[PDB]
């Protein structure tokens, strides 16, 4: 870290408690076995010590093969200025299978540790670089899921890669990130950041101590970008009688407008199941959940097509 | 001590406008004087805010002294000076001053409301749940001012011919309490109050108002 | 103590100075001549060239461009003072500042959230134009629980009632009555 802001990542969803549990009476996260410290150290080790043995110069363009691949990627990032590091889940699997499994099964927790590791490395080196925000690591090329309808509920909220064709892309949805409240009596202003998808309004002014005088100014807040991608899945495992599948994807703040209709893509993202309200005007939700993919990485490269 | 005693003679000699206005609208003048005195006291001792946060300006040596038998509707809502004998005196009672309310629907705490000496302070809706429903007084969060009720009657010596001794009720607030005892001969300066809750609206008879005196300064004679 | 928006007030002062000092090639006060026309009714906007603003004060122009939404009302008040100290426009009249000749032009695909609230210019093809309705900009409401008048509550592109009644001992947050004859309106069209 060099004081550069850590940008919120909507693609990872609303944060959690991050509760920590000791497995002895080591220090895993509740419901997982990630061990943020060990995960971060292992990812730094991978990033600084990964060499692809059977790589090809044709496959890797502008990259010194002998030199660490992702260190060269960091050099490119420093040269250019785009704080996005695209990492191959197959490389992660080859380097350390357990780390790959942890990333796949616990993305929302593992990925920010990768962000921390990458930023630590990138600012220990190139200490004078200027970036609008910290580096964000985008995994991809996960073990291909042949048919997206073979996904069981036990595969929810985890990283998957699918191949499909972009059927439609919606307009931009402004997603709030930091509400800006202002008192209607003394004009004292405050800002509340998204806690867990909820914005806890002030309810009392910190300047004149008037109750419920803080009104949320909509156009002085901080917003994100969201887009809905209707993508017709192009599975390579097609059982008897099964019909074409359409899936919904959500792209956040930089993958917006990066794919147009007609584009065949490999999308890597989090398999998310969400409730559906019975009516638009009620908070009751059907016991059956509809799933959609929160996109992390687009891949426009295919070995059996043109460019 | 929380109380600053101003001599009315000095006030009249220095600023006659304030002296003339004081016996006409004593409530506002007393509130203004209390605020100004608090400002000056804080300026002198900025650390004194944590002791009282309020200063009571007690007027003294008012020129006209009215006897209880001469109090009429003319003297309503004015600062008057009288003399009498404390006949009865209630204990020190904790009266609500800045009352916090518990909304017993969502447990929110409606903030402090200045408990005036005229009407009960009845909250409206709960700011959170907007329920006008039942409220309770949160006694832990509330702050109370000592309250005492005394009765002073005309002194027998002043009572003349075959006239009966007239008595009046007076209210002592947080600094005049326990400043008198039954039988003590005192001089009382205060507002001839009229409008708190007493008008005999129960059709029990004629529409008369039970008047009380908000004591502003008590001077025992001994 | 009615916390001040220091950046916006500085912008207002600088913009008023720009209006009252900026001159054209002829050397006269072009915006004084333009504001001369604002006295007539059915005329409540002054058009100002962003090129002229940038020439006169680059910092002011950059501040306006990067914080247009928050500072715009202050610019309007500055223009109101500029017109008033010259002429006798009605006290209740409002004035607006239109900007033109903005050097850069963005694309409707590039109109991302990062562009929210800051000055921009785009090119589009008009599909349809709705009628001209009066719009509520600031209405004065009456409380139906204690008859307290909550005055000058702004509308954020939505019908917004007072968040709370002014009366401390009244938490009315639902039962308000808009006072149309006391509210102010602006012309409005959606295209
Ligand atoms: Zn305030
Ligand atoms: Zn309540
Ligand atoms: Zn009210």
């Amino acid at each position: 870290v060099r004081g550069t802001p850590v940008r919120q990542r909507p693609d990872l969803g609303s944060a959690q408690k991050g509760l920590q549990v000791d497995l002895q009476s080591k220090l895993v996260i509740w419901g997982t076995d990630v061990n943020v410290a060990a995960c971060k150290e292992n990812f730094q080790r991978f990033l600084q010590r990964f060499i692809d043995p059977l790589a090809k110069e044709e496959e890797n363009v502008g990259i010194d093969i002998t030199e660490p691949l992702y260190m060269q990627r960091l050099g490119e990032i420093n040269v250019i200025g785009e704080p996005f590091l695209n990492v191959n889940c197959e490389h992660i699997k080859s380097f350390d299978k357990n780390l790959y499994r942890q990333l796949i099964s616990y993305p929302q927790e593992v990925i920010p540790t990768f962000d921390m590791a990458v930023n630590e490395i990138f600012f220990d080196r190139y200490p004078d670089s200027i970036l609008e925000h910290q580096i964000q690591v985008r995994p991809f090329n996960a073990l291909k899921t042949k048919n997206m309808r073979n996904l069981n509920p036990e595969d929810i909220d985890q990283l998957i890669t699918i191949s499909g064709m972009v059927i439609r892309t919606s307009q931009l949805i402004p997603e709030m990130q930091e509400a800006f409240f202002q008192c209607q009596v003394c004009a004292h202003t405050t800002r509340v950041e998204m806690d867990r998808g909820r914005i806890a309004e002030p309810s009392v002014c910190g300047r004149c101590h008037t109750t419920h005088s803080m009104a949320l100014i909509h156009n002085r807040s901080l917003f994100s970008d969201k887009q809905m991608i209707k993508l017709q899945e192009s599975p390579e495992d097609m059982p008897a009688g099964q019909t074409p599948h359409t899936v919904i994807l959500f792209a956040h703040n930089d993958l917006v407008d990066k794919v147009q209709p007609g584009d065949r893509v490999n999308v890597t993202g989090i398999y998310r199941a969400v409730p559906i309200r019975v009516n638009p005007r009620v908070s009751n939700v059907k016991s059956v959940y509809k799933t959609h993919i929160d996109v992390i990485h687009y891949r426009k490269t295919d070995a059996k097509r043109l460019h | 001590r929380e109380s600053l005693v101003v001599n009315y003679e000095d006030l009249a000699a220095r600023e006659h406008v304030l002296a003339y206005f004081l016996p006409e609208a004593p409530a506002e003048l007393l509130q203004i004087f209390d605020e100004a005195a608090l400002e000056v006291v804080l300026a002198m001792y900025p650390k004194y805010d944590r002791i009282t946060n309020h200063i009571h300006v007690r007027i003294s040596h008012l020129p006209l002294v009215e006897e209880l038998r001469s109090l009429r509707q003319l003297h309503l809502n004015q600062l008057i000076r009288t003399s009498g004998v404390v006949t009865s005196c209630t204990g020190v009672l904790p009266q609500l001053s800045m009352v916090k309310y518990n909304c017993n629907k969502c447990n929110f705490v409606l903030g402090p409301f200045c408990q005036s000496q005229n009407q009960e302070v009845k909250p409206g809706s709960c700011p959170e749940c907007q329920s006008a429903g039942p409220f309770e007084v949160n006694m832990e969060e509330t702050i109370y001012q000592n309250y005492q009720r005394i009765r002073i009657q005309e002194s027998p010596g002043k009572v003349a011919a075959g006239r009966l001794p007239r008595s009046k009720d007076a209210i002592l607030l947080a600094d005049l309490v326990d400043s008198c005892k039954p039988g003590d001969e005192i001089e009382l300066t205060g507002i001839y109050h009229n409008n708190y809750d007493g008008s005999l609206n129960t059709a029990n008879g004629f529409p008369v108002f039970a008047t009380v005196i908000l004591a502003n300064h008590v001077a025992k004679k001994d | 103590l009615e916390v001040r928006d220091e950046v916006a007030e500085k912008c207002q002062k600088l913009f008023l100075d720009f209006l009252e000092e900026f001159q054209s090639s002829d050397g006269e006060i072009k915006y004084l001549q333009l504001a001369e026309e604002l006295i007539r009714p059915e005329r409540n906007t002054l058009v100002v060239s962003f090129v002229d603003l940038e020439q006169f004060n680059q910092q002011l122009s950059t501040t306006i461009q990067e914080e247009f939404y928050r500072v715009y009302p202050y610019l309007c008040r500055a223009l109101k003072t500029f017109v008033k100290d010259r002429k006798e426009i009605p006290l209740a009249k409002d004035f607006y500042v239109a900007f033109q000749d903005l050097p850069t032009r963005h694309k409707i695909r590039e109109l991302t959230s990062s562009r929210i609230g800051l000055l921009t210019r785009i090119s589009g093809q008009v599909v349809r134009t709705h009628p001209v309705h009066p719009e509520l900009v600031s209405g004065t409401f009456l409380c139906l629980d204690c008859q307290t008048v909550i005055r000058d509550v702004e509308q954020q592109f939505k019908y917004t009632q007072p968040n709370i009644c002014r009366n401390p001992v009244c938490a009315n947050r639902r039962r308000f009555l808009l006072d149309t004859n006391k509210s102010r309106f602006v012309d409005f069209q959606k295209v």
